[PDB]
């Protein structure tokens, strides 16, 4: 009865896997994205009836890290880490920044994206898994959205670029740079560098964008195999 | 009463609502009802500038509830097609998340709970001050109800007895069947997140918890499942509903939640809003609930028969080995040098506890085996006297 549709590709020595249909079937769209052992459950809800008074786009993105995802008891005072920390709020911003301008002009429907981390291998960071999950969850829904986004983290080691470095390789690297972009163009870059030249930084951005394309190929295969029909939404005249 | 407006709207709608509820398709019914509704909504708006949703909706919803009400008492299929004794369709899958100590998805029609178990050391137990006397809990239950579960936007976290009720009912349901601390030394936390809900999702967390604990390999004394029940009464006539949706709340005059194993109740909750319930009615109500609860526990047992012998590889495994007590020295070393060497390379915490007993711990089995293997070639070591084939390492 319940039947999950899975498309597993490969990506920088790890193997991402996308699952749909099985759970939160009453949300507009829901995706369990998982690279190696780091798994994150990402869900979109958007209301079809636009509030008659409204004149801006109320997009909300929430990223939460369940402690059971690392097999540890909370052992804390404040609502067992109820409020979102700095460490969570920043990752929500990393998802918001590339998404927000990619909705069409004059869209004003309320949309909410929730990413919950449900498993973590300590070597593979869940943030850029949450980013490709948000991309999947928006693109699977009917919601009018200008194509899927990839995400990639690039490191620099022994004068070679490295895609998706593990949390141990990162400490040897003299760069930590995230890219998000479409088929057409880069949308967002954020970086730390140990005094690299401006040429080396743009080399990293190009290298990241050239191979986040494999995420876009696989997301589009899932969308036409398991995607809901597009909303009959038109721009305000 | 304001009956004149009540009478006119009833005459316009009742005859058409009582038609619409016979329709087999959930969606066409909804569509046909929402049209009849707005029409006589507007048509009497013609007669005067009478009230809007402020009164119309109300006078209407009531006609609807009375309609389902009479249909159920008479003996007609309920709003979802099922009769008065059929728990909805069940699907159950276990080990659904990688690298959690044990985890399960329980589904009953539109309701789902994703549930996970986690093992802590005795140090991770919650200790609490209360006026009736301070307490230490080795079993911990948490219940999360995010807004997407009901198909709505809003605050991702909102605290209500909607959650502390369901957080406490579920804990009482499972606590009865937990192993005693002398059989099972670990503290255990279970967390249930309601991925989707049609009202009655507390009992789905009891069923999901029983699966998650068996998967983790906690030696629970039997499987435990729960059922959400309702009873409709009008004059002397009554009917008991075996599994009840988030919108048939209006039908229930007494609704009771019961949880337990194949051979006894572990928790019971009841609320009676209408007078003239008697012990005879409560007796047959629980006797029907038992039939339904015994069905669910059958499907759960088919998915997973018994708790597994292996504690999850990732979950910590308390153990100790008796190595030669005199050989302590070459596992300590001057200034603890070979403790520092072993602990840092192997990534494993090591102790000598009592008369040559070694205690050793890590997240990975790989690290533990590495450390054990390393200490079994310094101590308790195969070096009795017989000839050994050595690879020449350095000259």
């Amino acid at each position: 009865m319940l039947n999950p549709i899975v498309r597993k590709f490969q990506y920088g020595q790890h193997t991402v896997t996308l699952e749909t249909g099985m759970m939160a079937r009453q949300a507009t769209a829901a995706v369990m994205v998982s690279m190696d052992d780091t798994a994150v459950f990402v869900t979109v809800v958007g209301q079809k009836k636009a509030k008659p008074g409204q004149d801006f786009f109320p997009l909300t993105v929430n990223y939460q890290e369940r402690t059971y995802a690392a097999g540890r008891i909370p052992g804390s005072f404040f609502r067992r880490e109820g409020r979102p920390s700095e460490g969570e709020t920043l990752i929500a911003r990393l998802i918001d920044r590339p998404i927000r301008p990619l909705f069409p002009e004059g869209f004003v429907n309320e949309v909410q994206v929730i990413a919950t981390v449900v498993s973590v291998n300590p070597q593979v960071n869940p943030d850029i898994v949450a980013m490709i999950g948000a991309s999947a969850a928006l693109s699977l829904s009917g919601i009018p959205f200008n194509g899927p986004i990839g995400a990639a983290r690039v490191g620099y080691i022994n004068d070679q670029y490295v895609l998706n470095p593990t949390q141990d390789e990162l400490k040897e690297s003299k760069l930590d740079l995230v890219v998000a972009g479409t088929e057409a163009a880069v949308l967002m870059v954020e970086s730390e560098a140990q005094l690299l030249s401006e040429d080396q930084m743009l080399g990293a951005v190009v290298f990241g964008h050239e191979q986040q394309q494999v995420v876009i190929q696989n997301i589009n295969e899932l969308v036409k195999e398991a995607g809901k029909p597009r909303w009959d939404w038109q721009p305000e005249p | 009463v304001n009956e004149a407006l009540n009478a006119r709207v009833a005459a316009l709608a009742e005859a058409r609502l009582s038609d619409a509820y016979r329709i087999t398709d959930k969606q066409e019914r909804y569509a046909q009802v929402d049209v009849i509704k707005s029409e006589t909504i507007a048509t009497l708006l013609a007669e005067d500038e009478t009230l809007d949703e402020n009164e119309l909706g109300e006078i209407l919803h009531a006609i609807e509830k009375n309609v389902v009400r009479s249909r159920v008492l008479a003996g007609e299929p309920r709003i979802d097609g099922r009769e008065k004794d059929m728990i909805r369709g069940l699907d159950v899958r276990t080990g659904v998340l990688p690298r959690t100590h044990g985890s399960a998805l329980f589904t009953r029609g539109e309701t789902q709970a994703l549930v996970t178990a986690t093992l802590g050391t005795a140090r991770d137990a919650q200790v609490l001050d209360e006026l009736m006397g301070e307490r230490t809990d080795t079993f911990l239950f948490h219940y999360n109800f995010p807004p997407y579960s009901v198909g709505e936007t809003g605050m991702v976290g909102s605290p209500k007895r909607r959650e502390i009720g369901h957080g406490r009912l579920a804990k009482r349901g499972v606590l009865a069947v937990m192993p005693d601390m002398d059989k099972f030394p670990y503290t255990v936390r279970v967390v249930s997140e309601i991925t989707e809900s049609n009202g009655s999702s507390s009992m789905a967390s009891v069923c999901g918890a029983s699966l998650a604990l068996m998967d983790a390999g906690v030696p629970i004394k039997a499987a435990v499942a729960g059922i959400a029940m309702g009873l409709v009464k009008e004059g002397d006539n009554y009917v008991v509903l075996s599994d009840i949706l988030g919108d048939e709340d209006h039908l229930g005059d007494m609704d009771f939640k019961v949880a337990g194993s194949r051979d006894g109740i572990s928790a019971l909750q009841m609320d009676i809003k209408i007078e003239g319930i008697t012990k005879e009615i409560m007796q047959v109500a629980l006797n029907q609930a038992k039939g339904a609860r015994l069905h669910i526990l059958g499907v759960m047992e088919q998915a997973i028969n018994a708790p597994r012998g292996d504690i999850s590889e990732f979950a910590p495994r308390i153990h100790t080995i008796k190595i030669n007590p005199d050989k302590i020295k070459d596992v300590i070393g001057k200034g603890g040098s070979v403790i520092r060497a072993l602990t840092e390379e192997t990534g494993t915490t090591i102790e000598i506890e009592d008369d040559g007993t070694v205690k050793i711990a890590a997240t990975d089995g790989e690290k533990a085996k590495h450390a054990i293997r390393r200490i079994e070639e310094i101590t308790a070591e195969i070096e009795v006297g017989r000839v050994y084939t050595g690879k020449v390492t350095r000259i």
